[PDB]
């Protein structure tokens, strides 16, 4: 809850700014996050992480109509309620 | 308890009673009622005040009558919220062999169903009687050897008397 | 038919204790069984939750 | 007075499913073969509902209609095919 300044470094958690626009990279657990002035999320991940993760971005497989695969485990059709 | 008492006296657990005389309690032996609890998502408390937690999603036997056939009680699981470790109990079928082979059912609300039916509370039949407690959680009692409580959002409890 | 009685305006359904509330907190009655207005459920093949009223279950 | 002699309960019976005896009661109530039942009672052919939560209904297939005994206001509608 405390806002703290930027740049900001604590736990292996680079919080920097790169071209204007603002970073957040986790080298050590392996993914690099960033945000532009408009505002656009932005997930680079590994390839450790292949088959392995799940969420709101999908599965890191070759395959791109499987990647919805529930909290259970469910390949839905509709890209809502996922 | 880190509390004094004089001699003579006589506290009393749930289960029995207890005398001090010359700094030894003297305590009685005899049985008292058990309790098997569900409540939360998946936690569960033996008779024997043994607490663990099961998170399986099929139809389990929560208890029975195991050397004569009086009684059989048989809890369901379901998944319960978007995560995977939330597993609530939805329903709980109770089978009586003394009284017609029935199949007593209470479910996800305060409701009932013998049979299929269902059935307005109360419900005195012979032996077993089924009412609300405070018009909001619905009590079998079969005979004066077992009680129940309400499994509406999942919250079943038995009484078994120390005949078992 | 349209039939005389008491019944209370069309933003408001009827619940079991009485009152009528909106379909917001309207129960499911799935099998029988009496549902939440918020309750995910599921077996290991069925997915099934109550949103509004209404039961959406899936396989 | 002795000039007043009202309806206390009806009682139905079925041959057509288990024999069975229903039995509208001097409240909204009903009780088939002893058991009181909460409404809906969907059976095969048989409906027994509530209509204003303060009358009772029953609909044997598409032949036979009720309403509620509580007060005594029975009716009945019989199709012509009796
Ligand atoms: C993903 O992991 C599953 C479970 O271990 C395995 O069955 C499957 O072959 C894996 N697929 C890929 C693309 O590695
Ligand atoms: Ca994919």
């Amino acid at each position: 809850d405390q806002r703290v300044s930027m740049p900001y470094a604590s736990k292996g958690l680079y919080l920097e700014t790169e071209a204007g626009y603002y970073k957040l990279s986790g080298e050590a657990y392996g993914f690099v996050a960033r945000i532009d002035g408009s505002g656009n999320f932005q997930v680079l991940l590994s390839d450790r992480y292949f088959n392995k993760t799940c969420g709101l971005c999908g599965n890191f497989n070759i395959f791109a109509e499987d990647d919805f695969m529930t909290q259970e485990g469910t390949l839905t059709s509709d890209p809502y309620d996922f | 308890s880190g509390k004094r008492y004089p001699p003579g006296t006589s506290l009393s657990r749930d289960c029995n009673t207890c005398i001090c005389r010359n700094s030894q309690w003297i305590c009685s032996n005899e049985e008292c009622p058990g309790e098997c609890l569900v409540t939360g998502q998946s936690h569960f408390k033996s008779f024997d005040n043994r607490y663990f937690t099961f998170s399986g999603i099929c139809q389990y036997l929560l208890a029975r009558d195991c050397q004569d056939h009086s009684f059989s009680i048989v809890i369901e699981t379901v998944q319960c919220a978007d995560d995977r470790d939330a597993v609530c109990t939805r329903s709980v079928t109770v089978r009586l062999p003394g009284l017609h082979n029935s199949l007593v059912k209470l479910k996800h609300g305060a409701g009932v169903a013998m049979d299929g039916q269902d059935v307005q509370l109360p419900l005195l039949k012979g032996d077993l009687r089924i009412q609300h407690t405070v018009t909001a959680s619905v009590r079998l009692s079969y005979g004066e050897d077992l009680q129940m409580d309400w499994d509406g959002r999942g919250r079943l409890l038995v009484k078994l008397s120390p005949v078992y | 038919a349209c039939l005389e009685g008491c019944f209370c305006p069309p933003g408001l359904y009827m619940d079991e204790r009485g009152d009528c509330v909106p379909k917001a907190q309207c129960p499911c009655y799935y099998d029988g069984e009496i549902f939440q207005p918020e309750d995910i459920f599921s077996d290991h093949h069925t997915m099934c939750y109550c949103e509004d009223g209404f039961m959406h279950c899936t396989m």
